RNA sequence: AUCGCUUCUUCGGCUUAGCUAAGAUCAAAGUGUAGUAUC
């Protein structure tokens, strides 16, 4: 009955079902039922939270932290990622982008590290350069974190360029210190 | 029955955040302990060291390869 | 028919009791449950037959069966009877499974304080922030505090305030403070909301927002005499003589004697 | 009226205060009186003693 | 009478010994009394015309 | 209090008003058909109209149009009282039809004699009504 | 946010370059920052230009 | 004038007074209408301004 | 219910103004040429 | 106004409690004449809305007869002095109003 | 049920039962507080 | 582990009988009768 409940009700009136339906599993569950109903009652709990404010980015980070530990199906992560980056703050000063650019370092990390599509990190970095307001400001983590994975991609130049307009466009200590610790250890 | 045992997880916080006693002073710290991303930045941490650790051998093949030629 | 000297007989805790106590000894893991459960059934246990039975199962080391245990007995019961349940179900928790399984742990603390009366809310507020800290993210855990002081109600209602002050002060500075102090001495009761006043005039004065703390303190002085309560006029002359002048130290006795008045009916 | 509440106030807090070894010993008597129990019953039958 | 007391003189010292503990007792009664006396206390807990 | 009546002037069929709803009648027994509701005024006027259009003016100046073959609400007119007396002297209390039956009059609170006339100039595709039974 | 920027950024070179055998040449900047913040604390509120 | 609750039977602060000599400016005389604005009313406004 | 039938909305075009009270009468003359109306201001008036 | 107080009201309610009304009613007319606000602050102001009309309704009888008598005054030649007495208190009252 | 909690009415005038109702209650209709008094800047222009 | 009478406190419900020119208007003093206290 819970079961067949959550499919025809499943946005609006689902938030009473998985209130009964997680206690009936948090006996009879254990293993497989108490994991699936909790992880996805914070699913859809989440996505009531990112309906209400897609500006609350404390509410995407905890969402990609579940459906990281889920290990989601990457094309729906990464949904997921790119429906949180699209939030992009309305302020344009750099106090309120601060927790808005770990939004896309995580997405980067994510693409590295788990689906493995370096290809595709490239395009997640220049997407996120090409959002800076980097005449204003700019985030040299970011810079920064492009420079040192072409490296790991054994491609000097594409790094050598990264840095290089990271400096022309916003000449930074960040940066210096980042370019010149990287030439010396080259 | 350790009825109280709620109180011994939360020792802590009954006993060094429960109260404060006084406050006479400043300093640099003080005004900005944490920036105000710090947690984010710790979630990062685990797996921004394989990054590190993945650039450290990659640089090491970069160096290889030059005097290789 | 069902004449009711056995047809009561069953509803028997002393026996039940003793009963389980025996299966424990000779049963086995499986029948002891059957006996257990059944017991829950006919809600004859107490929630010291909950615990105990947990603890079985902890002993035993079906942990998760324990878990599920507490929570059987937590639909069994009411407040205030629940809360000995939900403090061993929540620590129990916390402690093997708390880290990975947080996820779930959360949900295990929002079912207790939805149905939490608010002088029991106090402690469970605070191992949830624990938790949330420890192992959680920083926001959370204070946004917990923030509903805390609105959840444990009006006589310790202050002890949540004096957690949240210190936490938000111990990462984002006093700077980030300032805002919760007003809610403080806009909603604690009156004994806490001057002290309150004298502790976040204390912080302006530090800082050297002296004209903040004029109003500080001008708000406090009206819910405040000076017949009685001389220290919270000492401060504030020992304050006006250091950093005020003759034009605002007349404005302070002005509030005094107009306050005083307002008391001193006779 | 400011006299009286007052006076009033501070009798009700002087009540207040300290209510509980009052309460205490007041249990404790009611509780070491009805354990006590049989006392003695002392009869007057004069004319069976006869 | 004398089972009515029995109940008021058991429920009294034993708050007497918690007391002598030094302890939450309205909890500790509140263990035995849940299991049937919820039942009971369910039952125990303008319109005019 | 049922403060108005209207006889419908091609039936044998009378309606009658009060804050609790407008009720239709058959004549001459009396007998009772389906009430036009939701106009939870103080009502005093009515008018019928040859064509089968029924009217209901509110003291609190509002004013409703409705079918009395199905008794569906259709305009809802709230009238603003000329200058000097807005909030209290909206108020309606007359109305009447033209002999045709194609301009409607009422009488006003606020001092007033208004005339309404029925609009003609693109109406019928683009107000429809469906069946909702 | 500007004064807790420049407040670190002269701390942390305080710590990394102090207790040398030649320190001494430095003026304690940390501890000097604290002597100025303590006497600059004492100010008042000025009256009035027109009374 | 003198026994009405809200009468204001209290001291003249700064902008009471900065009100009334600059009404006193403004006006010349007019101490009814003067009144009105700094409520302390006509016979305190003028022992005052005085 | 069944079947609303169509009617036109009805729009206003006319605010005459000179009963000195409330007006409480509308009739119309058979001949369709003139109404009138009554007023609390205890007159009555006659319109075209 | 009683009618409409009751009509005003829905079932059932207080209303006894109308008889007050009428009070608030007078009140009003009272504190127009004087040319003090009434604002009674709690009122069920679906029930001040009506009071004003009525009020207002009034005042337009008062003053217009006020008008009237004062044109046959002028016209007068007659035994008006009552008459004249009541519109001189009247006139009296608009003037300062 | 509470919409309609009419106050009672309290005369600065009429009192047929003689009653006495006061000091606060008798200025709490009086109303006298909410019209605040403010001038147009024209009269320093006229002044200086 | 079920059981009864009474006292007390304590919460909600529990009515100004029109109108007008506020209807109009501002003497106090001395002589006669009734009420309270003392021999
Ligand atoms: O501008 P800089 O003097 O080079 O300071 C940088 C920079 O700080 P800014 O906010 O002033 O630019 C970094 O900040 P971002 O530009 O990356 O936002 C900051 O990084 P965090 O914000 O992550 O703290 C980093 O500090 P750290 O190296 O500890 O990350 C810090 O460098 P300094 O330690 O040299 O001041």
């Amino acid at each position: 009955i819970f079961k067949y409940g959550l499919d025809n009700l499943p946005s609006n009136r689902t938030e009473e079902i998985f209130k009964h339906y997680t206690q009936h599993e948090k006996k009879f569950g254990e293993r497989v039922g108490i994991e699936d109903v909790i992880i996805s009652k914070r699913k859809t709990q989440y996505e009531k939270m990112v309906e209400e404010n897609g500006y609350n980015y404390d509410a995407w980070f905890d969402y990609l932290r579940l459906l990281e530990n889920e290990e989601t199906d990457r094309e729906e992560v990464e949904d997921v990622y790119e429906r949180a980056i699209a939030n992009i703050p309305p302020h344009s000063e750099k106090r309120y982008w601060r927790r808005y650019i770990y939004l896309w370092i995580n997405y980067a990390l994510y693409e590295e590290l788990v689906a493995k599509d370096f290809d595709r990190a490239r395009q997640v970095y220049k997407a996120c350069i090409d959002i800076i307001p980097h005449k204003t400001f700019t985030f040299a983590k970011v810079w920064i974190m492009f420079a040192h994975f072409e490296i790991r991609q054994l491609d000097l130049n594409a790094a050598r360029k990264i840095m290089g307009v990271a400096i022309g466009k916003c000449p930074k200590d960040k940066l210096f210190r980042a370019y010149i610790d990287l030439e010396l250890q080259l | 029955m350790d009825l109280d045992i709620v109180q011994r997880e939360i020792t802590e916080h009954l006993k060094d955040v429960l109260h404060e006693k006084a406050i006479d002073s400043v300093d640099l710290a003080m005004l900005a302990p944490k920036k105000i991303d710090w947690d984010l930045k710790r979630d990062i941490e685990s797996k921004l060291q394989k990054l590190e650790r993945r650039t450290q051998k990659a640089v090491a093949t970069i160096i290889r390869q030059r005097l290789a030629e | 028919n069902m004449q009711s000297v056995q047809a009561r007989v069953h509803r028997s805790p002393i026996l039940w009791a003793m009963y389980a106590d025996y299966e424990e000894c000779c049963g086995t893991v499986e029948s002891c449950r059957k006996v257990y459960d059944k017991m829950i059934e006919l809600r004859v246990a107490s929630p010291q037959m909950i615990m105990n039975y947990a603890m079985f199962l902890e002993e035993n080391e079906y942990f998760e069966l324990a878990f599920q245990a507490y929570e059987k007995g937590i639909a069994l019961f009411k407040w205030p009877g629940v809360f000995d349940i939900w403090n061993t179900y929540l620590v129990k928790f916390i402690k093997r499974y708390g880290g990975k399984k947080l996820e779930r742990a959360r949900d295990l603390f929002e079912q207790c304080l939805e149905n939490c009366p608010p002088t029991h809310a106090k402690y469970i507020f605070l191992l949830y922030a624990k938790l949330e800290e420890e192992h959680g993210l920083a926001r959370h855990a204070l946004s917990i505090y923030n509903r805390a002081c609105s959840g444990v109600d009006r006589a310790d209602m202050h002890s949540m305030y004096n957690i949240y002050i210190k936490k938000v002060q111990e990462m984002y500075g006093i700077a980030q403070c300032r805002p919760i102090f007003e809610r403080a001495i806009s909603e604690l009761p009156e004994d806490k909301s001057r002290a309150m006043s004298l502790r976040y005039a204390q912080l302006e004065t530090t800082v050297g927002e002296i004209d903040r703390a004029r109003a500080i303190y001008a708000h406090a002085a009206e819910i405040s005499d000076p017949k009685v309560h001389v220290k919270f006029w000492d401060t504030w002359k020992n304050f006006e003589v250091a950093h005020g002048n003759e034009a605002t130290v007349r404005d302070m006795l002005r509030v005094r004697r107009s306050v005083e008045a307002s008391y001193n009916v006779n | 009226a400011s006299v009286d509440e007052e006076a009033k106030l501070k009798r009700y807090l002087e009540k207040q205060a300290r209510k509980e070894q009052e309460l205490k010993e007041k249990r404790k008597a009611k509780l070491e009186k009805l354990t006590a129990g049989p006392a003695k019953h002392m009869f007057e039958d004069q004319d069976y003693l006869s | 009478k004398k089972e009515r007391d029995q109940w008021q003189v058991k429920e009294l010292q034993d708050r007497k010994a918690a007391e002598d503990k030094g302890l939450d007792y309205e909890r500790v009664r509140s263990l035995e009394m849940s299991a049937d006396v919820t039942e009971k206390l369910e039952q125990k807990r303008f319109t005019s015309y | 209090s049922v403060r108005a009546l209207t006889i419908h002037p091609r039936l044998n069929m009378f309606a009658s008003a009060s804050p609790d709803n407008i009720k239709q009648w058959k004549l001459p027994k009396g007998e009772f058909m389906q009430n036009l509701s939701g106009h939870n005024a103080i009502i005093n006027t009515l008018s019928s109209n040859d064509d089968g259009v029924v009217v209901s003016g509110a003291d609190n100046g509002s004013l409703c149009f409705w079918d009395w073959r199905s008794g569906f609400c259709f305009q809802k007119i709230q009238t603003k009282p000329q200058p000097g007396s807005i909030e209290s002297e909206a108020g309606i209390y007359a109305s009447c039809f033209d002999k045709t039956g194609l301009r409607l009059i009422t009488a006003e609170a606020d001092k007033t004699i208004k005339m309404y006339k029925e609009d003609d100039e693109a109406t019928e595709e683009s107000h429809p009504i469906v069946w909702r039974p | 946010e500007q004064i807790v920027k420049i407040g670190h950024a002269s701390d942390s070179v305080r710590q990394y370059i102090d207790g040398t055998a030649t320190s001494g040449l430095l003026t304690d900047y940390t501890e000097s920052a604290r002597a100025n913040a303590v006497a600059a604390r004492t100010m008042r509120t000025p009256m009035l230009k027109d009374t | 004038e003198w026994l009405d609750p809200g009468i204001k039977k209290t001291e003249w602060s700064r902008e009471e007074d900065e009100k009334l000599l600059h009404l006193a400016k403004l006006m010349p005389t007019q101490w009814r209408t003067i009144a009105p604005i700094v409520g302390r009313t006509s016979a305190q406004c003028l022992e005052r301004y005085e | 219910m069944m079947k609303p039938k169509w009617h036109a909305p009805w729009k206003l075009y006319r605010v005459a103004s000179g009963h000195t009270g409330w007006v409480r009468a509308v009739d119309v003359e058979p001949g369709n040429q003139w109404f009138a109306s009554g007023g609390a201001d205890r007159i009555i008036k006659i319109w075209d | 106004v009683m009618h409409d107080i009751l009509d005003m009201m829905p079932d059932g309610i207080k209303q006894n409690k109308a008889r007050v009304i009428l009070q608030h009613l007078s009140e009003a007319w009272r504190c127009w004449k004087a040319n003090i606000p009434w604002k009674v602050p709690g009122l069920p102001t679906p029930v001040e809305n009506m009071i004003l009309r009525y009020v207002k309704a009034k005042a337009d009888w008062w003053t217009n007869s006020a008008h009237y008598n004062r044109e046959r005054v002028r016209r007068g030649a007659t035994v008006d002095k009552t008459v004249c007495k009541k519109n001189l208190g009247r006139l009296t009252r608009l003037y300062l109003k | 049920q509470n919409d309609w909690k009419i106050p009672p009415c309290i005369s600065n005038w009429k009192n047929p039962k003689g009653f006495t109702v006061g000091l606060d209650k008798r200025l709490a209709a009086d109303g006298r507080g909410l019209q605040q008094t403010h001038i147009n800047e024209n009269f320093a222009k006229l002044a200086d």
